[PDB]
């Protein structure tokens, strides 16, 4: 068959979000609130293209919008967030329920200094509508022409010509 | 032909709803009425066969076989009502039902327009015949007789089924009326060779061919008298009828494939006739004479000239009447001496003079005395085989010597000489027995006055 078409190594270079998983999980609800739009454009492009190579640029927007999410935490509320992801980082299963006072301090400092509302129980699992200008992929499976089906039956059913025609049976 | 199938079927309530003493009289009377009605099949034309329907037709070949078939049934009922006098009433009605069902299968074996319906009736005639031989036969060897009779026949005919279905798939129809007009020449190949053998060996068995004849002297001597009459008179002629139908399709391969089957016949009618010079059993002598006479019909069909077909169908009808009468005469002695040994009861013209006159007439029609239709068929086969090869007259003429030398030997051994001293149950001839002999011989003699109705589709 054909050559697989991969992007080059310079096409994949982007400033990564070089933080740990507890830093991400501690900031997760405000990330799902504030970084909604490029993330949903990316995941819509990701389920519609069904090909990561056609989803790189939108993905870079994700990696553009996450970092600006953290710098805006780093410029204003670096220390309550630092205590909060440290307390999240202690636990094995990384429980939100073991760290409610640092969560309250972080949410209070964020709501005062930046004006972000933490999403409630039920909001981040909603299915939202996304306004994009990219075209809908007309063939995301790279399929081809389906074969022509067999012709159907039509016409009124006439009786059998001279019956069964089985050797001598005249009916 | 539905005016003959339905009366034959209605003989089943006629034999099962009758009184316990009237079942021979009713079946004899109404089968004689069916035999009188069988003469309406003589509406034959010099160009077209009498074509009744999509299922049944009757040319001038099937019509004499049908008249002989529907005539044989009252004669079998007359022959069979003496040795089934102590019989249970239910088994008596079962025997009459097997004869009725066998007639029903034969009269739409010969009229079957389509060849697989011919096969189904042709092989349906085994089962009532098998039941008659193996149930109402007399000796121990009736079971082996039924096994040989069944397994030569089906071994011959199970290739015939495959060959007929091949013709059905290739031509498109096994209608004999279509196959007269869509017949293609069968070329020289091995496929067509075994096609010919599958088409012919079933009928070669039922004629019988010499070498395949071994089922017959067991099935004739171990059958009862109605069984012996129907195998002699009709059930050998299914092979001749089927050959005359099926050799339409087997041209021109027959003109080099019939050579081994003519030799086997032309020498075999010498052998079996010679066997009749030394047979101690009278019924076996009549059986081997039946093989000897049907060998001429095999030769006449395989050389496929018009005189040969005319002689072969005349010889079939004549041999049917003659051999049925010979088995009835042998039964007339067996019902008195209770043994089929021909040297046992001698000198029986001193004791039964009119029955010896019937023996004399049946022996003269066996030896082809002119102007009987025996001699007409014999003579026309000899003419057409002289046209085939001039040397065949040797094998013909020598046979016509030996056919005399057992026809009169059987007359001299049974009826002449000094009578047996220690046999004294030799009753006078019953009116049933003389009636049976006269109903065999008087149509056979009246057909000399008008033989053109028994000379096939090409008179
Ligand atoms: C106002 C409104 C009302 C008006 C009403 C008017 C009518 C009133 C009456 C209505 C009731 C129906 C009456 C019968 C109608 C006609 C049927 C007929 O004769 O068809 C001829 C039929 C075909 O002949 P045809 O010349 O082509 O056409 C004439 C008709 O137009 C044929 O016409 P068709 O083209 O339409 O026929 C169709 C087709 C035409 O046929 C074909 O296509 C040919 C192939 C048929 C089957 C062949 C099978 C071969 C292998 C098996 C053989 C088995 C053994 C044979 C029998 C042994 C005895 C049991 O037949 C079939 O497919 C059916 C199969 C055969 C059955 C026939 C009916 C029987 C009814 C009574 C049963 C009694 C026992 C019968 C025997 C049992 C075996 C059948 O003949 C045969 O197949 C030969 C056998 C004879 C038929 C049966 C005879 C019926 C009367 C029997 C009375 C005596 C009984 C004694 C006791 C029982 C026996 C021990
Ligand atoms: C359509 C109308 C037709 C009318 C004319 C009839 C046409 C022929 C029909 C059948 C004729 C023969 C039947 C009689 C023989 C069987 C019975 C018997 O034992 O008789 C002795 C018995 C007299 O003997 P008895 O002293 O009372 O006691 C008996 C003895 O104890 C013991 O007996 P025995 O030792 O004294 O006698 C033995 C002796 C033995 O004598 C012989 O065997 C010598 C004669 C045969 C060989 C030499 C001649 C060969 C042929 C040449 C002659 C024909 C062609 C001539 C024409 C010119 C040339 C072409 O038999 C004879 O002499 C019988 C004479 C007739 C023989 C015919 C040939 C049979 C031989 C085998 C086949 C030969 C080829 C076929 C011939 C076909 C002819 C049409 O006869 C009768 O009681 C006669 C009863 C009534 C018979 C009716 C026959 C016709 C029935 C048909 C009914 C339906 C149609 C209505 C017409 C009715 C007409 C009245
Ligand atoms: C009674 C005792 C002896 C019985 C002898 C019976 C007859 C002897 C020959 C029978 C052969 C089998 C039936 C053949 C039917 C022919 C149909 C036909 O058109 O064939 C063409 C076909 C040809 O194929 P085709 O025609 O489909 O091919 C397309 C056409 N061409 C050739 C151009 C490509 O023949 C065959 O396929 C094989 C024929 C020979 C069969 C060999 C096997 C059987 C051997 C003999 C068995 C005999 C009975 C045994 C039992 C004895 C007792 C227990
Ligand atoms: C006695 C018991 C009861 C009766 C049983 C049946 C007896 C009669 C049937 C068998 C008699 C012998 C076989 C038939 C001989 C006549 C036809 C024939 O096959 O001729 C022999 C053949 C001659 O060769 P050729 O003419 O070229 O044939 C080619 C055909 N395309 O020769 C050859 O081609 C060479 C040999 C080939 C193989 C022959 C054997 C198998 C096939 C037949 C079975």
């Amino acid at each position: 068959p054909g050559i697989v078409e991969l992007p080059s190594l310079e096409d994949l270079k982007v400033q990564e979000v070089k933080v740990s998983s507890s830093v991400l999980k501690a900031a997760a609800h405000h990330y799902g609130a504030q970084c909604d739009k490029p993330n949903k454009e990316f995941m819509l492009c990701r389920w519609e293209e069904k090909d990561p190579r056609r989803c790189l640029e939108e993905g870079k927007l994700v990696n553009q919008c996450a970092l600006e999410f953290f710098r805006q935490i780093k410029r204003h509320c670096a220390e309550p967030f630092t205590e909060y992801w440290t307390c999240i980082d202690y636990s094995g299963l990384q429980l939100f329920r073991r760290c409610r006072k640092e969560q309250a301090q972080f949410d209070k400092c964020v709501l005062d200094k930046l004006g972000w509302v933490r999403p409630d129980l039920g909001e981040l699992s909603k299915v939202t509508k996304v306004k994009t200008d990219r075209p809908l992929p007309e063939n995301p499976y790279h399929s081809r022409a389906r074969p022509e089906p067999n012709p159907e039956v039509e016409g009124d059913l006439k009786p059998a010509r001279h019956g069964s025609r089985l050797f001598f049976w005249t009916m | 032909m539905l005016k003959y199938i339905i009366p034959t079927m209605m003989l089943m309530p006629l034999t099962w709803l009758s009184k316990n003493s009237m079942i021979w009289i009713n079946t004899t009377l109404h089968s004689l009425l069916i035999s009188l009605t069988s003469l309406l099949l003589l509406n034959q034309f010099g160009d077209n066969s009498l074509n009744f329907s999509l299922t049944f037709f009757s040319d001038s070949l099937s019509t004499p076989l049908l008249i002989l078939t529907m005539w044989l049934l009252p004669l079998m009922l007359m022959a069979s009502q003496h040795h089934l006098s102590k019989e249970n009433l239910a088994r008596k009605k079962l025997f009459i039902s097997m004869l009725i069902l066998l007639q029903l299968f034969l009269i739409m074996t010969f009229t079957a327009t389509e060849l697989i319906f011919f096969y189904i009736m042709f092989e349906a005639t085994l089962v009532p015949t098998l039941i008659i031989i193996t149930r109402w036969g007399n000796q121990t060897e009736r079971l082996n007789a039924g096994l040989y009779f069944l397994f030569y026949t089906l071994a011959g005919s199970l290739p015939l089924l495959v060959a007929l279905i091949y013709i059905q798939n290739t031509m498109g129809s096994l209608n004999f009326l279509i196959l007269q007009y869509w017949v293609q020449p069968m070329p020289n190949s091995w496929s067509n060779t075994f096609m010919w053998l599958a088409c012919m060996m079933a009928f070669m068995v039922k004629m019988p061919l010499y070498g395949l004849h071994l089922w017959l002297p067991k099935a004739h001597v171990e059958a009862p008298i109605a069984g012996s009459m129907v195998l002699a008179a009709i059930l050998l002629k299914l092979g001749g009828y089927g050959m005359m139908r099926i050799t339409l399709l087997l041209n021109p391969i027959t003109d080099f494939m019939a050579y081994p089957f003519i030799m086997l016949s032309l020498w075999g009618m010498i052998m079996t006739s010679s066997i009749c010079l030394r047979q101690t059993d009278l019924k076996s002598l009549i059986a081997y004479s039946s093989v000897s006479h049907m060998a001429l019909v095999i030769v006449a069909i395989l050389i496929q000239t018009p005189w040969s077909y005319m002689g072969a169908t005349a010889l079939m009808i004549a041999h049917g009447l003659t051999s049925s009468m010979l088995f009835c005469l042998a039964n007339s002695n067996y019902e008195r001496v209770h043994s089929r040994t021909m040297i046992l009861a001698r000198g029986l013209q001193t004791l039964l003079p009119l029955m010896a006159a019937w023996w004399l007439l049946a022996s003269l029609t066996n030896l082809a005395l002119p102007p009987s239709i025996n001699l007409i068929g014999e003579l026309f086969v000899v003419m057409s085989t002289f046209s085939w090869s001039n040397i065949t007259i040797i094998l013909m003429g020598l046979n016509m010597v030996i056919t005399a030398l057992y026809s009169l030997y059987m007359l001299i051994t049974t009826q002449r000489g000094k009578h047996t001293h220690h046999i004294n149950n030799i009753l006078p001839s019953f009116t049933r027995e003389n009636a049976l002999m006269s109903l065999h011989m008087l149509p056979l003699l009246l057909l000399s006055l008008n033989p053109k109705i028994i000379l096939g589709p090409l008179y």
